[PDB]
RNA sequence: GAGGGAACCCACU
């Protein structure tokens, strides 16, 4: 039976309920790492060649198959145990599982047979292992095994452990392989032009492109001109397809022009024939293409081979690779000359560029692919050449001291723990931010770290259009959560349901295709492409078909039952231009949504109910995919699908706007993040405000982690008394916000209470704060560890004695213990000795390096960790705890993007309050709302009001009809309040009624983690830096601030001369040089004995003293190492 | 190249010591001149 | 002096330059003993 | 993480009602008639026990070091 | 009574 109206907002829930309960969060990095790990590795391992070696003797090896182990730890001792994820954390250990391989080493001599040597389970190195995925140790454990390992059963996995810092690795955005792209070059010579990025698939190997571009107008005709790799000149496209094996006009543009009836197509094609009318011949035209190489050889059969390499292994290496395989790639280049043609007539709109569809999303799985085939490229390249030093002089060679695990292994650590995305010696020109350090400061922060999606344009670009919220982004990403400066817009995160989809192998959809009557391209006449369909599978023409409705209806019946074709598999039915792209690949962003059939949802109560009993019946959300019920479709089949908004567009009467929807979205708010799922009301506020409160719920300290004791973290931040909201939204019961939440309903009172809230500030309650009001830990940890650099130095920890070491820091050291290790328990301030490390010095013996607390940083000792390193020596951590009680100058947020410092705290008899008394915890000016038109924030205050006296929890999902300004009001004024949220209030300070009625209520509000205690900072002398003489950077440094350029202008504009003097030369850095009085150039002054001599002038008395900041004689030393003489003249 | 000029050597060694000195001082006085490889520390980052 | 054995709950003595294993179950992340110093909170 | 000992706004005691609280909500009370049955009558000291978020209970799932 | 730089990333106004 048809779910009704009435039940809608309960059954829709209930499905998201069990697609979070069966996929989760997190569930594209590891699905992407599993990937790569079963699939992934195995096929680069494969499609790397086998090595042939000789002088002679001939070695052939050959790379079976891979074997990867659990995540092992080996100490100096050499005994392997299971390495546990906070082993790896606090020991600073590398989460990575052992690789070995099978090789076959076979000996091929004169006069004797083939030998077999078998080394079976090779060892090549160390996978580094994302958490909670399949190769995980915390993989299938329930969560008190989970609790039982220190480990939180809310962490979500999908990182890894590199040297014991957490590395997420961000989602990657780059152009669609394998797909024909046209775009029109604005102020170039092309009009327009045909793009190919193509990828073979099955295999891990760069992309090459291919451009079939068209000259411009601005020239008898306009030409048609093809860019290869390897080509360093462009090539008129006729002596390509003469070069593929076709000479004669008329096949070229049978491969080119499906309807010959067609004139308008003939007209522009006519220049390319007509240029390329002298090349008549395939040799001729291989020559053609060998004399335009990257080197052109002197012997024209080279340049035939080079050419001939070029269009085969490197000319679209997706349609084909092999030998004679020419004839598909001759259609595929002809049908890139015809969507040239098509968009050159207007026939065809050209290709965007910020379509979502014509995007992939590189995850783990496809770029620590990338990795692995280049240093399993490099593994092989240094065995080669070991064995070929050990064939050329020797006669045998070891194959376990030819492999250096070292390569695979530090690349693979390198790349995670830098983010650098290459090699180490080539950082520069290598992508970088690709892995980052995961934030651990909130649990929302973490979600999305770990969602978190990137455009590798760069930000210094000033275009707008990749920062632009494409329309295409519906549903895929987050339509709020951004960062706010250089990275708006390309830094992206994923909805809630959208799932980048992680590959499969187009073998089953193409042998169904092949005998569900589609034809080859091979097996047809060019006659019979004009009125047929054309297919591609991954971007591969295969054929054409006559029937293409029910083939679609075919492929659609396949995919929703979950035959042959998989769920993920995009099928995308261009109707106008008759065509059918079935994509397979990975990086397709893609989202479930519920099947439409004849207005009517396939979901049925039968549905609801067997999913109301999920953990009963053992009906899960994959039985609702197997059912035909929802089904998962990408940008590019969204772009043909035709969408109900809720079912009550189905239920419509005569003019529904439609009677032919395909599909229904299971819940609008979906199409948020996780950031933006914690906004109530979020349609109520300005947008660029739900942008800010996606930016702040990261910043907003709550219990970010259960395991935090556990942990030492760098940096982290607990709350006391951390709430879940009085008004939350359903998704963020996904979220765990319920479990870890960040903040605190709080009495606020929209006020203006003597004047301290204005400008985005608060007044807090001095009272609540008493009580614990938004008190927080600040917990920081530091890390010190013995090292041997060198056979004579030996850092120790050691108590100091002050006639022993050597520059101690006039510090107390009586709060060590003798180990050299302050103790858990123990006060400690900025000056003061936390790990006493001394190092030998080559009376003095040793001198201090003993590690400091930061300076004003006062805390409390929590911990202190004593361990072994990889390399075997003695390694310290110890959290120090200080209290942070809310103060002046600490930052306070809402979830709807009012954040705000607080400017006073008033104690519970100075604040104003109601007849009840009740005192607003939290005073902010009501001049924050009119031009930020946060509605949604006086909405959440009324819901959390009616709320708070009803005894729930308000709903503020974000397109509900349910739930209402009226409604609440109503509700409101039954419970004795006015239904408008107004409250008369008293003055604090008189007792007299403040003549207007002040709105107050429960609000969920959010401390930031910029505290004033970690931004003030004085400087009035100290520290300076060594080359510039100029005050250090930074409080952490003791540093000075920088007045800057503009500085020096408004300086200049007030004609405060000696304030300019002032700040940029004696109170940054004061000289005195003495120059020659003939020269100008800096005498040797000897001031101790008065000898002022000046060289290259034979002066002993013609010196002068001059004042300069130390920056200029620097300059001016520079100048004269780049031989200029800046003469310094007193006259 | 004071060694391969104190002794004899070839007019080719010579002019290969010559390009590697006047590489090394422009590079000493501009390191992002284009045409030529960059300056780079043995660690693979460039000078400064 | 005193570390707690991270996994196995016991109280080991450990000089310097001794290796810091547990002597129970030989696991490798130890904690120090809190502090006999006299401390004052306000409980406020 | 634990109950707070007073209500932020007004200092009402509500650390000795948590488990009040919670054995009400087991005894099929509505959350709001729990509430009202532990003399939680503003709605200040209703956040308190309605939004509270016992995670010393999940805590306690950790092996102490100490 | 004060001994590194560089690179990259995140964040703040
Ligand atoms: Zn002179
Ligand atoms: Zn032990
Ligand atoms: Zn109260």
């Amino acid at each position: 039976d048809e779910i009704t109206p009435d039940l809608w907002q309960e059954a829709c829930w209930i499905v998201i309920s069990s697609y979070f309960d069966e996929k989760g969060l997190v569930r594209q990095q590891l699905d992407s790492f599993d990937e790569f790990i079963q699939m992934s590795v195995q096929r680069i391992v494969e499609d790397a060649p086998p090595i042939d070696l000789q002088a002679p003797p001939r070695y052939l090896l050959k790379f079976e198959q891979i074997y990867l182990s659990k995540p092992t730890h080996w100490e100096r001792d050499g005994a392997p145990s299971p390495m546990m994820p906070n082993e790896a954390r606090l020991r600073n250990l590398t989460y990575s599982a052992p690789l070995y391989v099978d090789i076959t080493k076979t000996v091929i001599k004169e006069g004797e047979e083939q030998l077999q040597t078998q080394h079976q389970k090779t060892f090549i190195g160390k996978i580094p292992i994302m958490l909670r995925s399949t190769y995980c140790l915390l993989n299938g454990l329930t969560d008190r095994d989970l609790c039982e390992l220190n480990e939180c059963p809310l962490d979500p996995g999908g990182y890894f452990i590199i040297n014991g810092s957490e590395k997420v690795l961000i989602a990657q955005e780059k152009m669609a392989t394998n797909t024909v792209y046209v775009f029109a070059k604005k102020d170039s010579k092309y009009a327009y032009t045909g793009e190919c990025r193509s990828c073979l698939e099955n295999s891990s190997r760069p992309t090459s492109t291919i451009w079939v571009s068209m000259l411009a107008r601005g020239a008898i005709g306009q030409r048609i001109v093809a860019t290869l790799p390897y080509i360093k000149q462009e090539v008129p496209i006729i002596i390509v397809f003469r070069a593929l094996g076709f000479v004669s006009d008329r096949d070229i543009l049978e491969h080119i022009i499906y309807d010959f009836e067609d004139p308008e197509m003939m007209e522009m094609v006519k220049p390319s024939l007509d240029e390329a009318f002298v090349i008549q011949e395939q040799n001729v035209a291989l020559n053609f293409i060998g004399s335009r190489g990257a080197k052109p050889g002197v012997t024209k059969e080279k340049r035939i081979k080079y050419a001939k390499e070029v269009l085969q292994k490197e000319m679209l290496p997706h349609v084909g690779v092999s030998d004679f395989c020419e004839t598909k790639k001759a259609y595929f280049l002809g049908y890139m000359v015809h969507r040239l043609l098509l968009a050159a007539l207007g026939r065809r709109e050209l290709d965007d560029r910020d379509h979502y569809g014509n995007k992939r999303l590189d995850l783990a799985g496809p770029l620590l692919a990338f990795l692995f085939r280049g240093m399993f490229k490099n593994l092989l390249k240094e065995v080669r050449i070991y064995a070929q030093k050990f064939i050329d002089r020797g006669k045998d060679f070891n194959l376990e001291l030819a492999i250096k695990t070292r390569i695979i292994s530090d690349g693979l650590k390198y790349s995670l723990a830098t983010g650098n995305w290459g090699d180490q010696k080539k950082a520069h020109q290598a992508r970088a931010g690709v892995s980052q350090v995961l934030n651990r400061l909130t649990f929302a922060s973490t979600l999305s770290h770990l969602r978190r999606l990137n455009s590798p344009i760069g930000r210094d670009g000033k275009l707008a259009k990749p920062r632009q919220l494409h329309n295409t982004l519906w549903g895929m990403v987050c339509p709020a959560e951004t960062p706010e400066g250089h990275a708006v817009g390309l830094v992206k995160n994923l909805a809630l349901m959208a799932y980048i989809s992680v590959g499969s192998q187009p073998s089953p959809i193409l042998e169904f295709l092949e005998e569900w009557s589609m034809e080859n391209l091979e097996e047809i006449s060019p006659a019979a492409i004009a009125d047929a369909t054309k297919i591609f599978v991954n971007g591969c023409w295969v054929g054409i078909h006559k029937d293409p409705e029910q083939l679609m209806n075919t492929l659609r019946k396949l995919r929703r039952q979950m035959d042959i074709i998989v769920s993920e598999v995009s099928m995308i039915r261009d109707i106008r231009e008759r065509e059918i792209r079935i994509y397979t690949d990975a990086g397709r962003i893609c989202r479930p949504l519920l099947i439409v059939e004849k207005q009517k949802l396939l979901l049925k109560k039968r549905h609801i109910d067997q999913l109301k009993e999920r953990e009963y019946n053992n009906y899960s959300w994959q039985d609702l995919v197997a059912s035909g019920v929802v089904e998962y479709i990408d940008t590019l089949e969204e772009e043909t699908v035709m969408l109900a908004m809720t079912p009550d567009d189905l239920q419509e009467k005569e003019v529904a706007y439609c009677s032919t929807y395909t599909h229904c979205e299971i819940h609008p708010s979906m199409i948020l993040g996780v950031c933006a799922s914690i906004i109530p009301f979020p349609d109520h506020n300005q947008s660029p405000r739900n942008t800010y409160q996606s930016a702040m719920g990261k910043q907003a300290m709550g219990v970010y982690i259960t395991n935090f004791h556990v942990r030492m973290d760098t940096l982290a931040h607990v709350l006391y008394y951390p709430q879940k909201p009085l008004v939350t939204t359903r998704s963020m019961e996904y979220l765990r916000f319920r479990e870890l939440p960040a903040g605190i309903n709080s009495i606020v009172a929209i006020a203006s209470y003597t004047g301290y809230n204005q400008e985005d500030s608060v007044i807090m309650n001095r009272s609540a704060v008493d009580r614990g009001f938004f008190r927080s830990v600040f917990y920081r940890s530091y890390k010190e560890q013995e090292s041997k650099k060198g056979f004579d130095q030996e850092e120790v920890f050691e108590k100091p004695t002050r006639e022993t070491c050597q520059g101690m820091r006039h510090a107390i050291y009586d709060k060590l213990d003798d180990d050299g290790l302050i103790a858990p328990g123990v006060r400690v301030s900025g000056d003061d000795v936390i790990i006493g490390k001394t190092v030998t010095l080559p009376r003095y013996t040793k001198r201090d390096c003993s590690t400091f607390l930061r300076t004003s940083e006062t805390g409390i000792v929590d911990q202190v960790m004593v361990t072994l390193n990889q390399e075997g020596y003695k390694f310290c951590k110890i959290r120090v705890r200080s209290v942070r009680i809310p103060q002046i100058g600490d930052k306070f947020a809402s979830r709807h993007g009012q954040k705000g410092t607080c400017g006073i705290q008033y104690r519970q008899e100075d604040m104003p309050f109601t007849c009840e008394g009740i005192t607003p915890d939290i005073i902010i000016n009501p001049h924050a709302i009119p031009s930020r038109m946060t509605i949604g924030h006086l909405i959440e205050c009324l819901q959390g009001k009616v709320s708070a006296n009803k005894g729930e929890i308000g709903d503020a999902t974000p397109f509900n009809d349910a739930v209402n300004v009226q409604k609440i009001s109503n509700l409101l004024s039954d419970y004795g309040y006015h239904l408008r949220g107004n409250e008369v209030l008293y003055n604090g300070f008189t007792g007299r009624k403040i003549t207007s009625q002040i709105f107050i209520g429960p609000t969920y509000y959010q401390r930031l983690k910029h505290m004033v205690d970690d931004k003030i900072h004085s400087r009035a002398r100290g520290p300076i830096q060594i080359l510039n003489r100029q005050p250090m950077e930074g409080r952490s440094r003791d540093g000075g601030l920088r007045f800057g350029e503009m500085e020096r202008d408004c300086q200049i504009a007030h004609g405060a001369a000696q304030f300019l003097r002032e700040r940029l030369f004696e109170a940054s850095d004061p000289y005195q040089v003495h120059v020659c009085n003939l020269c100008g150039i800096m005498a040797i002054a000897n001031t101790r004995t008065h000898t002022y001599e000046c060289r290259g002038c034979r002066n002993k008395t013609q010196i002068s003293l001059v004042r300069m900041p130390y920056a200029c004689k620097l300059l001016f030393q520079e100048l004269m190492s780049m031989s200029i003489a800046p003469r310094m003249m007193s006259v | 190249l004071r060694r391969n000029e104190q002794n004899g050597a070839a007019a080719h060694v010579i002019a290969e010591d010559v390009k590697l000195l006047q590489f090394h001082v422009a590079t000493m006085v501009d390191n992002e001149l284009p045409g030529l490889p960059r300056a780079m520390q043995k660690s693979g980052r460039p000078l400064k | 002096m005193i570390y707690i054995c991270g996994e196995c709950h016991t109280e080991n003595e450990i000089k310097s330059r001794d290796p810091i294993r547990c002597r129970e179950c030989g696991y490798r992340i130890m904690y120090k003993k809190r502090t006999k110093r006299l401390v004052v909170f306000d409980a406020r | 993480m634990i109950i707070p000992v007073r209500c932020f706004t007004c200092g009402k005691i509500v650390g000795n009602k948590w488990e009040a609280y919670l054995g009400l909500l087991q005894a099929e009370y509505t959350e709001g008639d729990a509430l009202d049955a532990l003399g939680l009558k503003r709605y200040c000291c209703r956040r308190m026990l309605l939004a509270h978020v016992d995670l010393i209970e999940k805590l306690l799932n950790y092996a102490p070091l100490e």
